């Protein structure tokens, strides 16, 4: 897909990607 | 590949 | 009584020999390193996976003994940077007292890091308290696991040896690297998680994931949009195709429930008596294939479900699986799979937005996806004007979608046609004609040159 | 004679207050320049455009004259970097010889540009050769025209003098900005600037196919495509706002541009025995202007016409002078995503996927904008959507947004129970529509603000 | 019962929105932040001044609980860094088990700060012993201290949540900017700054000597002096405002303080065996104490009464909240020079005298102001003064300017046909009184700007 | 023929030992440098200043020619950076066809330079256009004289070479120190200017100045307000208490005519025919001692004066006068004058606002006057608590106020008094006692250890 | 004295002393 | 020399 930011690393605030 |  | 504790330790050399990815026919330049292990019981010694990486060789030595053993690697996890060692034998271990593992420390908890320091044959120690019991990462940009965070800084060498109570039990793996007088350490209950994975499964099966993108709610009118009553919930944002999810949960999801735990505003869930965790954790102390219930709140509605979690699925992946990175080579044209690895050596540039991004912001739409680029050209009659290309994603092949690299190549053996087409990312397109390619291999390969037109794993045959 | 020709070359003081890209009813910090102008006739200054940028007052000083004298700038070119000035005296152009314009150098040719250093305001010279003629790159505002490199460095406050013939003719204008490489926009640009302006009033600016090429230097790709001789470029895209798309396909070759051969490198005769970039034909026309274009379309011979305008930016360098547009709405700040905007901030607090879309992404129709929220004004309403910074927004209450003032008009008209905005990642940001009409004032006449909108997007909105 | 004393400890989210300094009608970029308090009691939290500094909105966060809070800033020590925040939820205070405060500790004392580092919103604790205790410099606000220094390093976030003795009492308060070097504010400063609310419901401030103060190391140096003993210190200079102006005289040498003897080197007994600098007594008094003095003046014995004060400062470094004040008048942009203001265009543009005047000169008088030309909106009454910036302005038509409210004053009373500027070179900038005064509106409705002066400046003006 | 030309050039070889002016019993590193020279006619060799600066020994190489031979410095100017120097004899001079100077360019005439580049023993040339005719500075902060700009950049080596015509005629000498593409020469007009300075004086007299501090009034109502008419004029606002004017002209006075050339707005001034030129220009073209008509207008008032122009004095000075700076130590407390050398040296730190802005905001009351510094304090038992003192000013010594170093060392020869009291710029005091400082002499040279306790200049005998 | 600036080249703009 |  596309339009996300899939790492949880390159995000941050509010949106994260959730599991181990 | 350029724009023209 | 106190040394017979450090006598459960032990140092660890290994030589490295990992693949180069910008020219994956090649090896980069073999070195040697040191870290730290320790005795668990049985016949196995434990250490950071990082210190025996890519290993040629791994030997491990004593405290006290001048001798070097030789040691084998068991099973290792890439994404909590754990690793298993047996040895042989019998002299080694001959008196051995092993080490075992401490329960989950609280804040303040006095602890001491024991590890082998970069040079010098003698063993150092650390001593400080457990400053902060979060949520991390172990490997760069590849999970999320419990950590604990140490008031000491711990050397390259010192890692992956023990982290002790005051009572002489371990309760972690000593992590480092290799500005900050703050020390990681890998606690036990990741370490179970490790262990019991490989006792069922005689193999690393990994840390699930929930597969969903959250949104947290602290907006008073978003959670009255949402219908969602008091203070708790994350609203799902996104969804990985791959993951059962998805076939579960929809955007606009708020979950509620984790195994009947609450979910609050912000991520966190009950965790020990005073205590709350991010909701992350939850989902990583099961194992790859298991089922939460999860409660949900769909349009206005409280509603239950099941998920199977699955450990993540990277489009780019940082863990190349071990071993060396495929590679086929048509007329010249030098394609590969786009991973971390890959980006890092070749740096910033070179690499370019649009590809940069994707690796960024891309998830797998299916399993066994992968981004295949076109690295470099090599130059030849064959290929000419194609030269000067590099980084390029290629989208199709004779009019075929390409799924993965296995397939690429699949394509190009039952190719019976005229022209070998190649459309990348830019709309550009690359024509090539067969009988010539196949007349230059010889020749393009003996002149860069390199021993085959492929690795290994694509001799093999293709699936669906 | 000789001093005759430098006292038509005049030094230019420039006052230039910028927007304030992030908040855009503010302004950033002034700053003074100097740079060159000369007199080209009439009772018109030449200079570069970016000398006057966002002029807040602009003067010239005649040499050997210790006055300064106020200019008004007439019209900006752009994408060419020109502009014209006047002064009204009658003092400054008492005694006045203003320049001939020469004709294009060859290489080699002898080549003197006069301007005005940075300080001390004398005036300097500096003499060279016409090293290079090639199509270049145009203040970063890109529209690629021809261009003449010169020997000899030039001093930022030398740009924009003219660059002189032997013969004392004026062959372009000095263009530089802050080696030993002059860059000077040619006479035929400069010549090209004027006949716009001198219809319609005002610059139209330079016109652009709307396509996207591949060279084709390989046989293989050659005989696939079925040309005949090598000679054609491939046509990988189509801009949908220019008229090529009604005319053009992926997949085309182009042959002939109103009757000369495209080579199979991307080139075109030039003049006598030379060769020039095929983009030099293009820009030689005017917008409106109808081309003839040969194509090898399937395997088949083809002849079509377009009509030619300027390139329709998704993301503008220009911003149209003075105040951009902007909404807040709750704290939210809005505006158009432009390339001034990209850097005040520069690359960081943008983010891999909005740069991108910003150096790739093209207009799907005329006037379409990609709207960012800039930044949030923490306030009660707001709570947990502070931070939140650059920003594309997409749809508000499941509207598909096509520009600032669409979005704008969905707002006046709204009256619905929650503002709901959806961004980028699919970020999701809920407002009480109430409690945001209340907090308002509150929010600018606090954080604080002249008014909630840019004065263009009160207006009636179009479709 | 340990998880007890830790629930006492918050998380801080705070959005600071600061003034521009150039141009006061603006505001520099909001930015959010996150930091630490405690509870005190009452409904009491404790944190750092620096942590709500600017404070648009302040949240706080309970331990194991997802919920943020609205706090309001109560009062702010700047010159300790202190400051206290209110609640308003009954959840929160909600089972609340405040910290109590303990006594100064001594050297190798045990020692845990609790905080919340940046990121990940999980409390933190780092152990350490008491290094080192000292007088110190508090936030370059400076009033010098008595400070502790620990074995450990403190993560931003940290400041200002509590230090621990082993027994549980709060022995001070975590401060921290951006070693394994740790500092904090030791519960004596809190608590004088506590007393010091409670009265007169508001922070008035340390108070100082008003003295500059010379040690005698050197046998021959006290014996010119008639010194008895090796004690004493020297008065090099007394500041005008202080009430020891009218006490003390250069050349003074003061040896006991309140009946403690001052040793030659600057100190002072401390406790028990240990030895303070001087500055430490001054500091553990209050504004408007009476202090008394032992002197040795000519050859011999004196004894002086002193009221204390907290020190006058020309150039300020807390602008004291909100709006800094300003002019306008003919686009001349007119503010008070501040420590604040000197970091924002940071150490250039302004310089070396202006640099120094700030470092050196003292009042002369109780709200003396350096007033400084900051800029020139460039506009035609001001031809020929734009450019010209940071400039510390002197005399307005033959009139010492005492500071900017003194300014705003003659500026309406003037009248007379040109405003005369004239600034520290000597530099003169006249205008036409008319001419601007017409300019007014089309000046700030240019460039553009809310008012002609800051708010304050409209009231009538004192003496 | 066209060779004939560069055999009038010189290579020059010079040795320098300058002296430390942190430490100024002591003398830098002595180091080799080259630069260019040439035959102006006479037995003369015309070079910068900075190439035979500090000259412990000077040679010239004639071009084509193996030996070295010796060369004197005559005559050097530092301000406007030329030297003279004398040569001997007989066989370098022998068969010497030296260069004749040329008028003043235009700009565009065409230019090169010729000299000798670092490194190599072969001549060099460049070649280029006149592209700028301005006032500049030659040395730094010191004065401001007519200069040319080439299109062309200059080795440093290559300075002090001459400056063609395409004629052949001399135009300058270049100039660079040791980002451009442009090289500076100094004018024929400054050369006339020195040498006949030499001849009639025998010595340098220097480039005098007006001692004023101009602004320019370009704002329509400082005009009105002055008094102005037209657009001319620049007002006066600060005048140097050690030169002619300020007993002539005051603050609030406007410049308007000098020598009946009118001078504008801005600072400008007839030049030649097309040409306009800084006001400053004029002044330059005068010698120590000359009288200027100066038409101004006070008041409202049109009136002429008269102005004695002197070469400027710098309080804190850039020259030093060549030679060595003077010292004198009083009970370890080491005394200099603030230079700008010392402070080159000492560089930013350690020099301190206070001072700093001193050496760049303040003019000379009178002549002669210093600013006395106390560098550093050697440390022993009579200045005890003095140590760790660092450039500071010092002002009164026993009650007296400090003329300069001379007058301080005047002052502590004189000195009979049980102290030493020195009142520095915080107000800091120090007090000695003279026995025991006199007692400690010796022993506090030989320590650290020091030749004398002055510099040669300071036993000469003090005047008023 | 003081309050001046006394080098050329310390000052800019419109203040300049004059002289060689 | 301090400030006291």
């Amino acid at each position: 897909x596309x339009x996300x930011x899939x790492x949880x690393x390159x995000x941050x605030x509010x949106d994260x990607w959730x599991x181990x | 590949x350029x724009w023209x | 009584h106190d040394a017979s504790f450090l006598n459960a330790v032990v140092k660890v050399y290994c030589t490295h020999t990992a693949p180069d990815y910008s020219l994956p026919w090649q090896k980069q330049r073999q070195f040697t390193s040191t870290g730290s292990a320790f005795m668990i019981g049985d016949g196995k010694l434990l250490t950071n996976a990082h210190c025996v990486e890519h290993d040629t060789q791994v030997k491990v030595k004593r405290r006290g003994d001048d001798r070097k053993y030789v040691a084998k690697v068991l099973v290792r996890g890439v994404d909590c940077d754990i690793a298993l060692l047996s040895v042989e034998s019998e002299d080694f271990w001959k008196g051995a007292e092993p080490l075992r593992l401490g329960h989950l420390p609280r804040l303040q908890d006095s602890v001491t890091v024991v590890g082998y320091p970069l040079g010098g044959d003698t063993i150092s120690v650390t001593k400080g308290v457990v400053s902060r019991i979060e949520v991390t990462s172990y490997a760069h940009g590849s999970s999320d696991l419990l950590g604990i965070q140490i008031d000491a800084a711990i050397n390259p060498g010192n890692s992956g040896g023990p982290a002790f109570n005051d009572q002489g039990e371990c309760i972690g793996v000593a992590f480092q690297v290799y500005t900050e007088n703050i020390g990681y350490v890998i606690p036990t209950t990741v370490v179970s998680h490790f262990l019991t994975d490989y006792e069922r499964n005689g193999k690393y099966t990994g840390y699930p994931c929930l597969g969903v993108l959250l949104q947290k709610l602290e907006n008073p009118a978003l959670r009255e949009c949402l219908k969602v009553p008091t203070n708790e919930g994350v609203l799902v944002r996104r969804v990985e195709p791959t993951s059962d999810a998805s076939k579960v949960l929809k955007e606009g999801d708020v979950i509620v429930s984790f195994d009947d735990l609450h979910v609050g505003c912000e991520g966190t869930v009950p965790f020990r008596s005073s205590e709350r965790i991010a909701f992350r954790y939850l989902i990583s102390q099961k194992f790859a294939g298991d089922i939460a219930e999860i409660g949900i709140i769909r349009a206005g509605e409280h509603k239950k479900v099941q998920v199977v979690l699955r450990p993540r699925v990277h489009l780019v992946p940082y863990h190349i699986d071990g071993g060396q990175p495929s590679y086929i080579i048509v007329a010249g044209l030098v394609f590969t799979p786009l991973s971390e690895p890959l980006i890092e050596e070749e740096c910033e540039d070179t690499i370019g937005l649009k590809l940069l991004t994707k690796a960024r912001y891309s998830v797998a739409r299916f399993r066994g996806e992968q981004i295949v680029i076109l690295s470099q050209v090599l130059a030849n009659e064959v290929n000419i004007g194609y030269e000067d290309m590099n980084n390029q994603q290629v989208l199709k092949f004779n009019g075929i979608p390409i799924r993965n690299i296995h397939h690429l190549a699949h394509l190009i053996d039952m190719c019976k046609d005229k022209y070998l087409v190649f459309e990348f990312e830019d709309n550009y397109v690359a024509v090539l004609e067969r009988e010539a390619s196949n007349s230059a291999s010889l020749c393009i390969l003996k002149d860069y040159g390199i021993p085959s037109e492929r690795s290994a794993d694509l001799l093999e045959p293709y699936v669906d």
